[PDB]
């Protein structure tokens, strides 16, 4: 007779009226569970994630009576849930979510002897976060999980983390990202709107980093070898003008074909990123050495030949340049 | 007393409101103070035409029926559930384009009544509202995306929409977007719609928005100098050395193809011609006349011995006049280009 | 006077009134006056062959049950939880391939009734519609697509469909498509579908689209025709260049090659043959041809016998005026045949 | 008349009639003569291997109980509302992988009940069908998609499909596909699964599909026919001819692979080998093997100068043969390629 | 009537509560559950996740449900009134989307035998999702789990447990694209431990075989085919300088647009795959041809005839050095990503 007591003492019970109507405000413990992040959608700044949400009040009107025992929890139909009273807790941050259905309504409810009530839930959030892509290959993110109240101020419902484990997730195994720890403070970040006082909010911080494996070696490594080979025809003769021009001219079209290619590739956003300056300075090199290879056969066409000097410069003066620049661009960018 | 029970004795069955009636009914109209803050500004896109938005649509009117004085609280807060039965105003938005509210362990939309009868209603809305772009002016366009909040079956005289004294539209804080700036100062259009059946009332506010200039004007653009430079560089070298300058200037021409071959998927599908398909067929333009001239000035020097060195000295003289006339005519494109689509 | 009970008193369990029996039953068919507002026309892809609408769908008909006489207002409206409870046509789209109601803040439908019975039925859908593409000529095709309006559950002598005298089909301010250009003239046909089980009414309304010539020709065309230029220019060179001449021709296929390859994405992933592929071919094969009679005349000057070197001289010579002359005749018949 | 009425007292609380009993309970199983028709069948896809029709499903049998005879009227129509409640056949597709109903203006059904108890239940369903595909000759294919209609909770002696006698499956008017082309011809086989539980019916029909193949023809093959004769043609100039020679084969060797590449992009995403990239392979065999052959001339004739002449006409002989053997060779591997992939 | 007797059963008249587990406040109710993969499908890099339709059926003994009166051996249900008994809560662990399918009627069924033996099968369409390693891309087997789980009972309660014969099947030869699912698949016993105590598991695994065909030819034949005209550009005279620079660049430039053509259609992950190093290794090479080749010019321009000796030492000794490398490093990848 599980359901009888349940309804006996719903009887003369009102879902609108929360907890201490007029007296203190009530706590509610909050727990998340993480199932699964979700792949990171830069082009629309958002990303999905499955959750056990788990929060817990306290509710004196749901006191057990005492001619009724059962065991040290009581369960309330996931159907009947909207009887009683629960929090208005929404995600401020979010844009696009939904319950799951897939045999049953999965809502969890426990009703225990002292009062407290647990409400345990699946949902599948698509929450929003502004990702900075300058320096794009080696980048650092931060995504919020902001859970707020909507029509109750800090007089009346205020949003507390359990101390134990806020947040589990286990096993995510993101395709372009990384993470096992995040910081589960700032839990007290309220937000206050004027004209209707201060509104309770809980934030927990996921820190995304990106690994660097594929650009290191998709990119970075390809593009610096090809520099080397522009620098390569400074060696050739001269005379070689139909052996040194391709050579430069294909390094600069190397350059330009993998930079076209690599694009549509990457994000599609409009600033600059460490990627294009990097790029940008491998073109810009190339194109120095054929400028050289120009300045060279202007002064090549008794004549000193002071030509062969020009390349005694270059040969020192384009590592050099080269592997300062990459010095200063780490240094400045990681 | 339970607020509960006074709303359900103040509407109900044995209330006499009727919530299908209008405030101040076949008397004013009832005015509206509605206010929007956006909170998710972003996902635009120039295949649908489209953009999507989060708003925290609050709006505000007055309904004597709801008047009370006997409950002492000042405030009186009304249940989601029971929104049925309360008068509310039509509002929807003419363009739109789909929207869905959002019910996440409780219905994102709230009421309060006050004493004398004020009344507020916020709800949180996604709308995929739409606006038409122009990209004649591509990487340097400045769009204006709109949108409109009008009444449906409520003419002028019944129902007006006006937005709040201050701050009618309150942008989120520092969200970013891609490939665009939102400008910080907007205006707010008093829009009105003249139908035949009456006037309709409508209120738009209009979002200014900015393109940036950055990955375009480095990929798109740098490269496109460089290989100019290049073909300028090929100029300045022996008449003699004829394999290496077809070499130098057809591989010019094949670099700057498959930079205006592969530029194009990052580029929006648009059939009508761009800002920027002007640079590139201007600089592709440029590279081929170089290899023409190379190709004359090659024609005139082999006229020679194939009638004395004169035809040497005119391929020459075509050369020094090249040097110099080519390049300053660029710089004259540049400028020309550059002031028609920046002033 | 209570205008929800009046009309409850005028139609309801009390009045007799039912919701399921078209008004002149058994008797003359009624008409119905509906007027299409396009509000948002856009979306048109030619991968899965439709393209996306908005609709103020308004319609009319004659409903001598609902007249009043007693009510001194001459119109009275009508909320959609009632509106739930009435007779309304079954207007169904006949390729709607999908489609979805607005319910934002409020349901957006309108119910208003006359007190001679004339009824307006005003609601908003999102349409998708499909309509076949014809894209034998790509850059300069006109497609015709089509929306159809057609009863249901009813046939000629029931239900009839038309148009309003003036102004049926109505466009918005001047919004805009990428590659289209809504025409301004909208014809309005007439269709019926005469079905087995007899003749259902039907009404359509066809939109002209243009495709824009614009992008297209300048960034696929004009590169062509630069590319076969540059291989006029080795025509212009001797044969002993052999280096120069050579080089000349393998990139400028090279070059036909890739600026072929790169706009495979931009076109449509379709697998008949376009206008636009006829037009890369040919430039293709006039590269080849260049090359091959480079080739030939390299081969005739390396094959006193200086009369053989003047067979390759008059070959250059023939050929210097003879591709050019070629390229023009494919030039003017191409443009003619896909334009006039 | 009033013929809501009528329908409540023939079938309703006051009728005895139950919703939950199939007529002729407890004898012969009831046949239903279910035929469709196609609207619109497009939106066939590899990634997901699927595809997208609209269906007007129609199916008929016969009811004693709503039988009657006392009404004048034949026919009687019948709203979705009321609809609910009436016993219809428990069908469904065994590959559906997704669908549902149209409700634009009004519910998408029809049914009808005739004098001697005839039903009719015409309803409109959009299904996003499965059909496994294979692509072992992917240019030129021909593929097989059908549909499945099957019981759920009715055995063979309960529920019987049968298609109609003329007309079964029909198709509408001209619509079109991209790379596909929709057989005039399509045969309705019988089926029948036989489960654990016991036999259920089953009937499904075979839709015949063709692919286009001028685009694909056009795009893919003839430049690479022109690339590989661009690659024979490099046996015809003069052996000194090294920098020639070398880039020629080079750069066809170059132009097939960006070929491979723009194909690669542009074709379905599929890890086992389709037949267009042994054609592919193929090209760049031949290609490869001509600069390959390029390069034994080369080391032969160095050798000579590095004998006397005999070096000389050994290459002057590779030349000759390699001259008649590659286009011969060639035209072998297309005769082979085009029997093989045709007949 | 049968319709009305399952109202006599169970309901308003008979007193049965359709909240409360059978054999309550003892046994725990065991669900032999097994599934049938009807579809299977639509796996993809980019959210980790794979589709299927199930034709989930579970059967579980209940004594409230048992009837004798009635003649007829089996007693089905329909939907609607299937909505007011118990059943299972069945939900999956990594479901990441669910949908049932109503087409022309639910896709439930129900049927109550004379012991109380009760069937219920249904069909669902899940998006669920599984981690996938691509640390060896081209020759990689995945592994794709599904879990069954209860949500509000612990194993003093429901205790689910797979068919004794035949617990997963699949349908006929559905054919996947760059995936072959292996015809074994192991059926393992999870059962997760949290502090309120034991909630049931149950997982079926779905071994993942990935085909090379494709990926074999159009991306390793070009690089070694290209690696071979390098080795080509090694075979000609030291004095060919414009023929050996064309030769080793354009090589280069082939290389860098194969693997920039390549990037677009191999999913784009983060960390490196087993073809970029072969990719890398094969443009690496070409880069050392063509920097031997400017070894061997530098040293044979330069300047007695000792010097032009040392450079045909030079490529004499780079004539067969490099094929050497080549097949030594051909074998080490090979080796190592295939045994
Ligand atoms: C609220 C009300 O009933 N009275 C309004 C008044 O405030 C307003 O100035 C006028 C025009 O908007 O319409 C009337
Ligand atoms: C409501 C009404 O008048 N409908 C008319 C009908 O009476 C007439 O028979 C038919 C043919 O003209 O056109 C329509
Ligand atoms: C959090 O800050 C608020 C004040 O804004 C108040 O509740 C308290 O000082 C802090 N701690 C908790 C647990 O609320
Ligand atoms: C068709 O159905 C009737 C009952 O309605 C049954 O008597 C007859 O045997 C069935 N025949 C077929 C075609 O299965
Ligand atoms: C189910 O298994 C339990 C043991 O876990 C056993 O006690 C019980 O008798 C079995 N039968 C049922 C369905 O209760
Ligand atoms: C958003 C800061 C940008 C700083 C300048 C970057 C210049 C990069 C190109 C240098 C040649
Ligand atoms: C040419 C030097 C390249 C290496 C520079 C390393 C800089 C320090 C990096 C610290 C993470
Ligand atoms: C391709 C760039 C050329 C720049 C000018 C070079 C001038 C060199 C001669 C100075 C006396
Ligand atoms: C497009 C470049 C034109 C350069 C000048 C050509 C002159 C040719 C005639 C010389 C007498
Ligand atoms: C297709 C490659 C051919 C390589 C040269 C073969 C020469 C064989 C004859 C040697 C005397
Ligand atoms: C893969 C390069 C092959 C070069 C030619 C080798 C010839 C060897 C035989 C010489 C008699
Ligand atoms: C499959 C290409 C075959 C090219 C011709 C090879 C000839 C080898 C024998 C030369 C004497
Ligand atoms: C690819 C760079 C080569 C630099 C010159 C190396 C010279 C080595 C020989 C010194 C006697
Ligand atoms: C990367 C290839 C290196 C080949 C050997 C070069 C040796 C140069 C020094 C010779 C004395
Ligand atoms: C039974 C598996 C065989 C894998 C391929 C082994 C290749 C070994 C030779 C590599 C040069
Ligand atoms: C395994 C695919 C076989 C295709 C037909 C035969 C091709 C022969 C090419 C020489
Ligand atoms: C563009 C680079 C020029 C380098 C000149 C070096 C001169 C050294 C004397
Ligand atoms: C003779 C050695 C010259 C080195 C010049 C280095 C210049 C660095 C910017
Ligand atoms: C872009 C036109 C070519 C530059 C003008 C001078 C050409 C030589 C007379
Ligand atoms: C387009 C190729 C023409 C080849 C002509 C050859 C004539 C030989 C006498
Ligand atoms: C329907 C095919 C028409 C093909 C026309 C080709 C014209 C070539 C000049
Ligand atoms: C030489 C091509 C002429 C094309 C004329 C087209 C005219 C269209 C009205
Ligand atoms: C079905 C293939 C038709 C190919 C026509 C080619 C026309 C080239 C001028
Ligand atoms: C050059 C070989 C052509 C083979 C054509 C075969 C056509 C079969 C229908
Ligand atoms: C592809 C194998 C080439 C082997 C060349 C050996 C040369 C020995 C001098
Ligand atoms: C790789 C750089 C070599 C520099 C040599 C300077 C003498
Ligand atoms: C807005 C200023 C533009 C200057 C352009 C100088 C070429
Ligand atoms: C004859 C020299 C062989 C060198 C092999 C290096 C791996
Ligand atoms: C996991 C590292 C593999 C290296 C292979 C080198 C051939
Ligand atoms: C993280 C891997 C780097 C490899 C560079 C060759
Ligand atoms: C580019 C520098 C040239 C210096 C000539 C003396
Ligand atoms: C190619 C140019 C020729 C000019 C003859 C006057
Ligand atoms: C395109 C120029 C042709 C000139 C023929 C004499
Ligand atoms: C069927 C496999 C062919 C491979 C050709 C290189
Ligand atoms: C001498 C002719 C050889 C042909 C080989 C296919
Ligand atoms: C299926 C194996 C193909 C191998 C081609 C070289
Ligand atoms: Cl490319
Ligand atoms: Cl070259």
């Amino acid at each position: 007779s599980t359901s009888n007591i349940l309804n006996r003492l719903l009887v003369s019970y009102d879902p609108r009226i929360r907890p201490n109507f007029k007296g203190i405000p009530v706590d509610v413990v909050v727990n998340i569970f993480i199932n699964s992040f979700g792949s990171i959608q830069e082009t629309t700044m958002d990303y999905r994630v499955n959750i056990f949400l788990r929060q817990k009040w306290n509710d004196p009107r749901l006191k057990l009576p005492s001619d009724f025992r059962g065991s040290d929890a009581l369960t309330v139909d996931p159907t009947m849930y909207k009887c009683l009273w629960k929090p208005d807790l929404f995600f401020a941050n979010e844009k696009s979510a939904n319950f799951h259905d897939v045999t049953q309504e999965n809502i969890l409810l426990f009703i225990f002897r002292d009062g407290d009530v647990l409400v345990s839930m699946r949902l599948s959030i698509t929450l929003s976060c502004p990702l900075d892509l300058t320096l794009f290959p080696m980048d650092t993110q931060r995504c919020k999980m902001q859970l707020e109240s909507f029509g109750y101020t800090t007089d009346d419902l205020r949003f507390i983390w359990q101390s134990g484990d806020p947040v589990q997730l286990e096993k995510i195994a993101l395709p372009q990202f990384d993470i096992k720890k995040e910081d589960i403070e700032y839990g007290n970040c309220t937000k206050y709107y004027k004209g209707t006082g201060y509104y309770t909010c809980v934030e927990v911080i996921f820190t995304l980093r990106r690994q660097v494996g594929f650009y290191m070696m998709g990119v970075y490594a390809p593009t610096l070898l090809i520099v080397v080979l522009s620098w390569l025809s400074f060696w050739i003769n001269p005379d070689a003008s139909a052996a040194r021009v391709p050579l430069g001219i294909f390094s600069v079209l190397s350059l330009a074909s993998e930079c076209t290619t690599l694009a549509a590739e990457l994000p599609k956003v409009s600033y600059v990123k460490a990627l294009d300056v990097w790029l940008i300075a491998c073109l810009l090199f190339g194109f120095a050495s054929l400028v050289e290879y120009a300045v060279v056969q202007v002064m090549l066409n008794v004549i000193p030949t002071a030509a062969k000097r020009i390349d005694l410069y270059a040969r020192a003066l384009f590592p050099f340049c080269f592997l300062f620049f990459n010095v200063i661009y780490w240094s400045i960018y990681l | 007393m339970s607020p509960s029970d006074f709303l359900d004795k103040l509407m109900g069955r044995t209330s006499g409101y009727d919530a299908r009636i209008r405030p101040n009914f076949k008397g004013p109209p009832v005015n509206v103070s509605c206010n929007i803050f956006i909170n998710s500004f972003g996902s635009i896109a120039e295949t649908t035409m489209d953009y999507r938005v989060n708003i925290f649509l609050r709006q505000q009117w007055n309904d004597p029926r709801l008047a009370y004085n006997e409950y002492p609280d000042d405030s009186l807060d009304l249940d989601p559930s029971m929104l049925d039965s309360i008068w509310k105003p039509d509002l929807f938005f003419a363009n739109e384009k789909g929207a869905h509210f959002h019910e996440i362990t409780t219905d994102n939309k709230l009421l309060r009544i006050s004493r004398n009868g004020n009344v507020l209603y916020s709800i949180r809305i996604t709308l995929t509202l739409a606006c038409p772009m122009d990209l004649k002016n591509f990487p340097m366009d400045v769009q204006t995306c709109i949108m409109q909040l009008e009444s449906f079956g409520y003419t002028m005289n019944d129902l007006i929409f006006e937005w709040q004294e201050q701050g009618a539209v309150q942008v989120a804080d520092g969200l970013t977007l891609p490939q665009f700036i939102l400008k910080e100062e907007k205006d707010l259009r008093y829009c009105t719609k003249h139908y035949n059946t009456g006037k309709f009332t409508c209120i738009e506010a209009r979002f200014h928005l900015e393109r940036q200039m950055g990955y375009y004007l480095i990929q798109m653009y740098i490269p496109s100098l460089l290989i100019v430079i290049l073909s300028w560089i090929s100029f300045w070298i022996n008449m003699d050395a004829a394999p290496a300058r077809v070499g130098l200037g057809i591989t010019t021409v094949l670099t700057m193809t498959t930079q205006s071959s592969g530029s194009r998927a990052s580029l929006p599908k648009v059939s009508y011609v761009k800002a920027i398909d002007i640079w590139m067929a201007v600089c592709l333009l440029f590279v081929f006349s170089a290899l023409l001239e190379y190709a004359a000035v090659n024609f005139v020097s082999r006229q020679h011995k194939e009638m004395r060195k004169l035809f040497i000295q005119r391929a020459k003289k075509i050369d020094k006049i090249s040097r110099i006339g080519f390049p300053m005519a660029f710089l004259i494109f540049n400028m020309f280009y550059w002031i028609i689509y920046k002033i």
